[PDB]
Formats: C-alpha cells, structure tokens, sequence
C-alpha cells in the first residue's frame, strides 16, 4: 500500500523519473576542476559531448549511455 | 548619494526616506557592493501588518532593477533587518492576473522557491489553497511563514497556506 | 561606548554609588520570538504537564 | 425488543457524527431517567441535539423532538462529548469546542489550516482528546490546557480512535493501511502493538470496556476481534 | 505509441518543476546570447546548439536563463532556417535512403522504409504549410 | 480512437470504485472536471478530492467511499428545454428520485433539480447515480 | 479555582 | 465446566491438531484470495530484503512498530 | 444558514444607526416600541387514500432563532437611545424593561447577552428600587458564572464580562468577595500573553488599581503588564499598560529591594532594542521625572542621566536621541544642587 497524496520520501526516490506525483529530472551539473591548468567548468552529469577545457582542449569527460564517465584525474562536485 | 535619488517617487513617504538613507549608508559603508547597491532603486515602501503583530516591509521595484536586487537581495535584506528590525523585508516588483500573481509569489519565498502548489476541496465546499516550499533555508522561512502569507492577502487579497514538506511543523 | 565607560569616567567611586540601579544584570526584555514558534513552545510545556497528569494512573 | 424508540429527519444531508450525552443546562436538570438525549452533526452545516422519551422507569404518569440547534460557518465531520460535564467538540474543517449553552464555538482548536476527520474523548481522564486529520497525522489535545498538545504523522490516514477504557494513557488507531495500531500517548515515536489480519481499510475500532480486546470494522466485508496482548485477530464475522 | 512502428516506448526528458534560473547559476543573461549567435553562425542546429550549452556552460534551459528560446534568439539576430529542422532531417533521411536505393536494386526492405519516412514528410509537410511557416507552393522534390 | 479526458476521468472512477480502490488517480484534469466532481461532492457520491499542479494540465486525486454506483458523460451534448429535463431524467436515470443529471447551462454546471429551482436549462453534460 | 469563583 | 474447559483449551493451544481446529474459518471467496496474494507478495518483499542485505554494508534495522511513522513534532 | 444570518445581522445594524439620526428617536414613542418588541419577542383511511410522495419533511425550528434576533434588536436599540438623549435615561422610564434585562441575561446567545450587559453598564450609576436593585447584584453573579465556565477570557462574552465587571466596583458601593477577585485575575493573567484581545481586562485592571484593591495576583499582574509595555508593538495597549503599572508603582506598599528592581527594569528597557519599545519607556520615564518625590528623584538622579545620554550619544532611531535630550532637559532643573 501507498498512499498516493503524501507518498514517502523513499519510496519516490525508486520511482521512475515520469511516475512521480511532480516529475522531475534525476540528472545533475558538476564542478569538475581541469587537471592541466587546475580551472572549473561546469559539466552535465548526463553530457553527451566530449567536454573540453577551453583553455587546455584537455578531456574532461566522455559520453557513454548514461552519466558520462569523468577522464581520469579530474577531480569534482556536486553542484 | 541623497536618500531622494533612491526614491523613485516624486514624493517620498517618511519611511521611503529612512529606508533611502539606510540604503546610502550602506553603499557608503560598502568598499565595492556600492557599485551594484548605487544603481539599484526602488518604488515604493508598504509597511503593512502580520497575524503576529509585527509588521512587513514591501519594497516595490521596477522588473529590470528587481533582477539586480535579486543579486544582492540576501546581504542588503540582512542589513535593512538589522536596522529595522522586528520589520520583516521583502522586494517584490509592481506588476493575466494568474501569472502576476504567481510572481508575486515567487518574489515572496525568494531566496527559497516553492516546491508544489496543491488545493485541497473539502466536502461542505470550502477550498484550501496551499504552497510546498523547499527547505533549503527551513529555519528562516519556518520564522516567517505567517509574514509570507499575510503579506500575499493584503497584496492578492487571497487566503494561501505555506508548508514546508519534509518536516512536521 | 557602553554606559559602564561613560559612569567610570567619573572615577570618583562616591558618585557611582549614587546609580544604584546602572550597576547589575541586564533587564532588558528580549524581543517577542514568531508566534508559530511561541505557540510552538506553548504546546511541547503543554505535553509536559499532560504527561505529567496521567502517569499519575501508572501505578 | 429490537425495536425504535424514535425516527427523526434531522438533517438534509449526510449524517457525518452523532454521538449520545446526558447535557447539564445550566439553569435546569434535565430528566435523565424518563429522557435520553443525541447529538447529530451533518455536512448540511448544523449540529441538533435531540430528547428521546424512554421507558426505563415508571416513576412518572414529553416534549419530544428537536430541542437546540447549532449553526457553523463549515461541514462538520465528527462529533464527540466531554463524559464529565457537558461540553462536547466537534470535528469539521477546525475542531471546535461547543458548550451546550452557548449558540456560537466557545473556543476553537486546531493545530493548523488541515481539517480534521475524526475525534474521540477520553475516558478516564477526561480532559483529553485525540483527533484525525486529512493529512496523516494524529493531533492530541487537552481541554484543561485548551491547546492543542502533540502531532504524529503516518504513512496513512486513519479513520478512527479510542481510548482503552482502562488504561487511560493507551489508545487504538484504525488506520487504513490495513492495520490497527495500538499507541502510548507519553511516548508515541513507537507503537505498543499492531494489528494486521484485516485485508482491506479498517473504518473502525473500539475497545471492550474490559480493556481486554478490540474489535475492528473493515471496508473487505468482515469484522475482526483482537486481544490487545497479541497482533492478530481470534476472530471473523 | 510510437507511428510507424509497434513500439510503446516512453523514453523522455522531465523538465523540473521550477521556472526560474538555478541559484548556482552566475553568468550574465547577454554573454549566453552571444554564445548561442557564435554557435549558430558556425553552422549548429538550435537542437545541437542546446546540448553544448547544457552540457559545457551550465545552460539548463536557454528559455529558463535568457527568458526566451533558442529558436526566438537566433530569429532576433537575423538567423532562422529555411525550412523547419525536424522536416530538414527528414529529407536529408529520405535523399540517403533513395541514394542507396540506385546502387542496390534488390534492397526491397529499404523501400518499404522509403514509404514511411515520404509518408511522414508529407504529414509534418502538411502541417507548417497549414501554420504558414512552409510556404504553399512548396512540395516536396 | 482516443476518448476525451472528461470521459477517461469518469471511467477511472467507475472502474475504481467497483474494484474496491478507495482512492483515485485522474491525469488529465480540466475546470469541467473540477466542477463534475464538486457537484458529486456536494451530493455525497464522493469524499475529499484535492488537484495538484504539475505547471501541467494537473492531476487530481479522488477519494472514493462506495457510494458511487454510476457516472458518465452523454454525447452529443443535446440542448435540453427545462420542461423537458423530467422526461431525459426518467429515461436516462434508474428511478425517479434516485441519482442526478448534470446539465451545463447558461449558469454553469449543475445537477437538474437546482437548474429547475434557477428555471434555467442548457445542454446536458452527464448523469451520476 | 473552579470552586472559588463559585463563591 | 466450561471454566475447566477454556484452562484446557489454553493450556495445549500449541499442539498441532488443536491449532488446526481453532485457528480454521470459513472466510469469503475474495478475503481468501486476497490473503493468498498478500502473502505472496510479503515473501517476497522480505526475500529480496534479504538478499539485499548481503551486500550493502549499512542497512538498519526498522522495527515493524516503528514503520508507520513519519515523523513527530516534539522530539524526545 | 449562518452565513445568512451574518447578512441579516448587517442589514439590522444598519437600521439601527439609521434610527440614530432619524427623529422618532427623540420622542418617548420609541421607549414604547422598544417595550412592544420586548414583549412580541418572549389507519383505514389511508388505506384508501394514494398517497404519491416519497420524500419526507426535515425537522427544523426556527421560531428560536427569530425570537433571539428581535430581541438582540430592540436592546441594540434601547441602549443607543438612552445614550444619545439623556432626558430618557431615567429610573421611571426604565423601571418597566428591568423585567425584560433579567430574562434576556439568561439567554443562551451571546449576542443577546452582550448587549444585556451593555446596557446595564449605563444604567449603573441611575439609581433604582429595591427589586430593580438586585440585577446589578446579580448581573455581577452571573458575569462570574460566564467566566465560570469560560475556557479562556480572551471571548467576546468574558471579555464584555470583565467591562461590566470593572463598573460594578467602581461605582456600586457593594463590592465582592476578595476570593472572587483572586480567581478572575487567575484567569486572565495567562491569556494576557495575547494583549490585543485583553483591552477590556486592562481596564478592568486599571478600576482595581483606582479602588487599591489588595490582592496577591495583582503583583503578577503588574509584572506582566510592564514586559507589554515595552514588547508590545500595538500603541493602544503599551498606553494603557503603562498608566496601569504607573499607577500601581506609586500607591501600593512594595519592599525596597523590590522599588529598585522595578526602576532596574526600567532603564535596561532604555536600551531594548526596538525603538517603539524604548519610546514607551521614556513615557514611563518622564512620569517618574514630571511627578515624584525630590528624594526619589536624588536616589534616582544621577542614573536616570547617565541612560539617557547613553542614547542620546548613540542609538539608531534620530527621534529617541531627540526625546533623551528633552527627557534631560526638563530633569536638569528639577535636581537638586548637589544631583
Ligand atoms: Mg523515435
Ligand atoms: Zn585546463
């Protein structure tokens, strides 16, 4: 059982993305910090591009399905 | 800079004044927030009362300005409470009715936002209108709810129920 | 400059017993909290006493 | 004799309450032997208290129908009366206290903007009342205090309360996740006991006046009876 | 739900409730706009366009942040496509699929999936013509 | 072929009431809808009902207490003379005084005894019993 | 107290 | 009699032939089936609550009386 | 129903102010209207018969309500009369509602009773016969009675109670019983939490404190005032509040330790933090200065100076510099040669 009016916080969180009283994304934006020249740039959890330091063209990360996969050595947070 | 040049109305009330000055004082005292504080000026004041006794400081703004006034809106809030206190401050822009009215609303919880909207219709037909805030400062907010919701009737001349989801309260 | 420096300017220590009353804790009364916070208050000091009362019917 | 006293249209709409007293007017005593009296509350915005003629005692040989009506601003859902004297509340959009006496809410009680679905009285100690509201939630109040006193909020609504005629401090809870749920008012971050035979919406409960069992009325078409030591029902009718 | 296919996929992005700019977000509404113009310029759809913005800048939504579309903005500028982008992807899928038919006489598959993509150029062909941002007298090759 | 939402609403109530649910989940919403199930309400068919907004068309969530036989929508929404409401209600209801028709009239949406009580008629919208 | 004011 | 019978009665309650007796009702079709199904499903909630456990370092234990609650206003 | 009801109690409180400035109102006729709206106020045969209505009769009954209406409408009416023209207000022309003030002060409304008390407040200082007498006395019984079963005071009825409450001891030479007085002011100390429902109750205070009436809660309540003299953001209550404890300060005994402890108070309130709240202190202030002892002001002297200053020298609010100043400006000609 559930109640559909005041569902838990737990349980929403396994729900899907769409099947939650108020959809609303999963994603997230990331400060990830550029190991060559030690600047921040912001980087979409799910990024579907290759993300490149402006000033270095160094990779940051790289798409995959889903959450994209930081390069090795870029440290980060969650923003 | 003289309170009156803050004052965008032509005749300014007693507490326009104050406020004014108040404003000026902190561009003074401000190495470099003066440089937004100068620029930005206001309306209108409305010092309208709470269930609670104390009173609520509308400070109506032009759209353009209230953006920059959201930039700065935490520190310069926190210093007019400080010199006004036991007022609570609040910037709101002087404005389809729905969407104004929703605005006014998002002005209100600012810096906080409103996580849902939900109205409750009971069986004898009275309607509860309530808003889910976010508990991003819950303290704060939870000192003020009723501030918030007498402000939106004497502005919208609506009944509004705030909570904050989360926690019992 | 708190008054205690402006009453201690006289030095003269015959003077100062003159104001009783500028010596001692302060008194000002705080300012009243948000009444959702009172009433808040209010209810928990309620419980208390209603706790109270009936575990009188414990034993 | 299962047979009716009376029958009265007392309301346009749906009867929401009704609940049986002995009032104490103020200025008169009413004749408790040869009359019983009910109170009704309906979503048609009234509460009616009624005298019933009875035959229990022969010691006399009317005035037979409605005797005050009350007027309120919102529906009322639930009606229940103070045992000691005659004050009695009721359950609407706020829960309100009525003294007999008084045509207007003599005072009025409510935790916040959220109506309240049910209440229910103590039986021993008598200055204590529990309510339900909409909201999940479980709001326990105190008429000496006049203030609402502590809030729980469950998982699920529940629809009905009462208090164990013999322990004063303990009280049951329908709730409608299926279950019943047996309560410590001091301490109500845990619960004494759970019931969970039923299979569908408990409506209902109340205690034996023994103290001893329960019995819980559900929407799955069946009645259950529990003894309050164990979590599962002896019973189904 | 899906036309053409039996398909009932529901694979979608949810849009957060809010309408407002993020808090963390702290770049000027204007240096967003040239930063859309530059791309566009370079030779990138509104669509592509978004998903640099979002992925690299912090641009969760160029309505939500600039108070407008990407389609809007470009069109204030002086840039707009010739023809609607989802029917420009369209043709430029039926022109390779007809290019491979020539060379393979034999790829009856590949013409059946000729009719479904001619077929839906004709409906969404049909619809900006309706709207009049397709003008009347354009038909398709 | 799709149904409108003001008939997949009702349908869904239907269908959890005699399941046995207890409380309803309606997406699409819409003010017709919002004022069929007020009207319901007020008769008693149904309990609390609360609209949630998702900055969406919204959703509404029902709560359903058994008593809710039948509603549904009538097509086309044939003009109705207020004269002639009794016959339509003797011929589209179960008895005579047992359920209600809802009529959208020049004064909203309402049942057919208080549209006779106003002297005021309209096409017809659906029937609740 | 409720006696006293009785009185 | 019957006082000496309900002694008895309690007294070998966990015997296994008494509990098949006592415990035996005649419940309707649909309340029958809908236990069947309730308890399929709570096998297996607790199963897979079970295999979760396994593997994920810090799970806590809930008590079933402590499950429906929510939250409290007054903290103790 | 009741929102009805409201509407209707409208629409008669309009007429009656229209009969304030309509004439009738200065003749005696209207006396006897008022009076007139007193006392206006207090089985084979079915067998054979088709019987084709399936819908039953609701019982209701409102012959009370009407009753309760009218009445609340002529002492609504009777009570402005009087007021405004005084000729009216005589025992021999009121002699024949008194029958009619008893019985409406049992009524179950409040409305109705509000006003019943209303009217007897105005008629307390006119003297009356013996058996008209004994409604004051038992008005006075019955208020208690309310506050009797009252659950708190803060009530448009107890409120009204303790107004008629107050009259009865200013005026009346009987007074009631010290226990009786002790319980009341247990009742209203706690919901004075709340001044703004409690104007009423501070008057009530304010007669106690005229009459110098001895009792141990009054010293609690003289506590609790000051802290809303100084808290209290409406104006109406911080005068009120004040004149109450100023009165009590001077004239009943308290222990020395006890005198400096309440000036203590008062100067630390100097620097609360709110200006308003401040602003009613100097009020307080200024009363100590403008009336008091030579020697009371010497003891206090040269404190009462050095607070003032202090914000005089530094506070935020421009008026409360201005008002210490002033404050100093009258207290430097009344000390004397060695303050
Ligand atoms: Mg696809
Ligand atoms: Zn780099």
């Amino acid at each position: 059982v559930q109640d559909l009016l005041h569902p838990t916080a737990a349980s929403e969180a396994r729900k899907h993305k769409l099947k939650t009283l108020v959809q609303g994304p999963r994603s997230y934006f990331l400060d990830v910090k550029c190991p060559g020249c030690l600047n921040i740039t912001t980087v979409f959890s799910h990024a579907q591009t290759a993300v490149t330091c402006e000033s270095c063209s160094t990779i940051l990360c790289t798409p995959t399905g889903g959450k994209a996969k930081l390069s090795e050595g870029t440290s980060f947070r969650r923003k | 800079s003289a309170p009156q040049a803050k004052i965008l109305s032509q005749a300014p009330t007693e507490l326009e004044l104050q406020v004014a000055q108040a404003f000026v004082e902190l561009e003074n005292s401000s190495p470099e927030l003066k440089a937004e504080l100068r620029p930005l000026q206001f309306k209108s004041i409305r010092e309208i009362d709470v269930a609670g006794g104390k009173k609520a400081l509308a400070i109506f703004v032009p759209v353009p300005s209230l953006a920059g006034f959201h930039k700065v809106q935490t520190k310069l809030t926190r210093e007019l409470e400080k010199k006004f206190q036991d007022r609570h401050v609040i910037f709101l822009a002087e404005r389809t009715l729905t969407a104004v009215h929703d605005k006014i609303l998002e002005d209100l919880v600012f810096p906080t936002e409103i996580v849902g909207k939900r109205v409750r219709y009971l069986v004898g037909g009275n309607k509860i209108q309530k808003v889910l805030l976010d508990s991003k400062d819950v303290q704060q907010i939870d000192y003020k709810l009723e501030s918030f919701q007498a402000v939106y009737n004497k502005l919208t001349g609506k009944q509004i129920v705030f909570e904050i989801p989360s926690e019992t309260h | 400059l708190s008054l205690t420096d402006m009453m201690n300017v006289i030095d003269d220590r015959q003077v100062i017993e003159n104001a009783n009353l500028l010596k001692g804790k302060s008194s000002t009364y705080e300012v009243p909290l948000p009444q959702r916070i009172q009433q808040r208050h209010d209810r928990k000091a309620a419980y208390e006493i209603s706790r109270q009362e009936v575990s009188k019917w414990n034993d | 004799t299962r047979e009716e006293f009376v029958s009265f249209k007392a309301h346009y709409g749906l009867v929401t309450g009704l609940c049986v007293t002995q009032p104490r007017f103020h200025d008169k005593k009413p004749d408790l032997k040869s009359q019983n009296f009910m109170l009704s509350c309906s979503d048609d915005k009234t509460v009616k208290l009624w005298s019933i003629n009875v035959d229990d005692y022969s010691n006399k040989n009317n005035e037979e129908g409605l005797i005050r009506t009350f007027d309120g601003e919102s529906a009322f859902q639930g009606i229940d009366s103070h045992r000691e004297n005659s004050t009695f509340a009721t359950g609407g959009a706020k829960i309100h206290l009525w003294d007999v006496n008084r045509l207007k809410p003599v005072s009025d009680l409510s935790w916040g903007a959220d109506n309240i679905t049910s209440l229910k009285f103590n039986q021993n100690e008598t200055d204590i009342l529990a309510s339900t509201g909409s909201d999940n939630s479980i709001v326990l109040y105190d008429l000496r205090t006049n203030s609402p006193t502590q809030k729980i909020v469950q998982t699920m609504r529940t629809n009905a309360i009462c208090w164990n005629p013999m322990e004063a401090f303990n009280f049951v809870t329908a709730n409608e996740d299926h279950n019943a749920y047996y309560y410590d008012m001091r301490n109500l971050s845990r619960s004494l006991n759970v019931f969970k035979d039923h299979v569908s919406a408990v409506m209902d409960v109340d205690f034996s006046p023994t103290g001893d069992e329960i019995v819980t009325g559900s929407y799955d078409k069946s009645i259950r009876i529990y003894k309050t030591n164990h979590g599962h029902s002896r019973e189904i009718y | 739900g899906r036309m053409h296919s039996a398909g009932k996929g529901i694979s979608s992005s949810a849009i957060p409730y809010s309408r407002n700019a993020p808090a963390w977000f702290k770049l000027s509404s204007e240096s967003v706009i040239e930063q859309i113009v530059k791309y566009a310029r370079k030779g990138l759809t509104p669509s592509q366009i978004g998903v640099l913005l979002r992925d690299a800048h912090g641009v969760t939504q160029a309505r939500v942040i600039t108070g407008n579309k990407i389609m809007r903005i470009l069109k204030s500028n002086g840039l707009a496509p010739e023809i609607p982008e989802d029917l420009y992807y369209l043709i430029k899928k039926a022109v390779s699929v007809r290019k491979h038919l020539e060379r393979n006489r034999k790829d009856k598959d590949a013409k059946f999936r000729l009719i479904l993509i001619e077929s839906r150029i004709h409906r969404l062909a049909r619809y900006y013509r309706t709207v009049a941002v397709l003008p009347p007298n354009w038909k398709y090759e | 072929t799709r149904s409108s939402v003001l008939a997949d609403a009702l349908n869904a109530i239907n269908n959890a009431e005699k399941t046995g649910k207890r409380q309803v989940l309606i997406r699409p919403s819409s003010k017709v809808i919002i004022k069929f199930l007020q009207v319901m309400q007020k008769h008693g068919y149904i309990g609390e009902f609360e609209y949630i907004d998702d900055h969406r068309s919204g959703k509404i969530v029902v709560q359903l207490n058994g008593r809710l036989n039948k509603c549904g929508v009538i097509s086309p929404r044939f003009n109705v003379k207020i004269g002639d409401i009794e016959k339509w209600t003797a011929n589209l209801l179960p008895a005579r005084q047992f359920g209600y028709v809802i009529l959208t009239t020049s004064a909203g949406i309402m049942d057919h005894e208080e549209a006779r009580r106003k002297h005021v008629s309209g096409k017809i919208l659906g029937f609740v019993y | 107290a409720k006696d006293m004011i009785k009185h | 009699k019957l006082e000496y019978d309900e002694k008895l009665k309690e007294r070998f309650r966990h015997m296994p032939e008494i509990k098949r007796i006592s415990r035996h009702r005649h419940v309707p079709q649909v309340i029958k089936k809908a236990q069947e199904i309730k308890n399929i499903e709570l096998s297996s909630i607790k199963r897979r609550e079970a295999n979760e456990r396994r593997t994920r370092k810090d799970m806590p234990y809930i008590s079933e009386r402590k499950k429906q609650i929510v939250g409290t206003v007054h903290k103790y | 129903n009741l929102r009805n009801q409201n509407k209707l109690s409208e629409l008669l409180r309009r007429y009656l102010l229209g009969l304030n400035h309509n004439s009738d109102s200065e003749s005696e006729s209207i006396l006897k209207f008022c009076h007139q709206l007193f006392q206006e106020s207090e089985e084979k045969e079915d067998f054979f018969l088709v019987n084709l209505e399936s819908k039953s009769y609701t019982i209701n009954s409102n012959s009370l309500l009407l009753n309760s209406t009218l009445q609340k409408f002529a002492l609504d009416l009777l009570r402005n009369v009087i007021t405004r023209h005084r000729s009216f207000l005589t025992v021999s022309h009121l002699e024949g509602f008194i029958p009619f003030l008893r019985d409406s002060l049992l009524s179950e409304n409040e409305g109705v009773v509000i006003s019943t008390l209303r009217i007897l407040i105005t008629l307390i200082r006119l003297d009356f016969s013996d058996e008209s007498s004994e409604i004051f006395k038992n008005c006075a019984r019955k208020v208690l009675n309310i506050i009797k079963v009252s659950p708190s005071t803060s009530s448009e009825l107890c409120q009204m109670g303790l107004k008629f409450l107050s009259a009865f001891i200013r005026h009346t030479d009987s007074t009631l019983k010290d226990t009786a007085l002790s319980y009341v002011l247990g009742r209203v100390l706690p919901d004075l939490n709340e001044p703004s429902r409690q104007g009423l109750a501070f008057n009530f205070l304010k007669a106690l404190v005229s009459k110098h009436i001895m009792l141990p809660e009054l010293y609690d309540i003289a506590d609790t005032t000051r802290e809303i003299m100084v808290t209290n953001h409406s104006k109406e209550i911080r005068d009120v509040s004040r004149s109450v404890y100023y009165q009590f300060l001077m004239e009943y005994d308290q222990s020395k330790g006890r005198l400096e402890k309440q000036f203590k108070f008062m100067v630390d309130n100097l620097q609360y933090p709110t200006e308003s709240g401040r602003q009613s202190v100097m009020e307080l202030i200024n009363l100590i200065i403008t009336k008091a002892n030579p020697a009371l002001l010497s003891k206090l002297s040269s404190s009462f100076f050095l607070a003032l200053v202090n914000v005089s020298f530094n506070d935020d609010a421009p008026r409360c510099r201005e008002m210490a100043s002033v404050l100093i400006s009258t207290m430097l000609p009344k000390l004397e040669n060695k303050d």
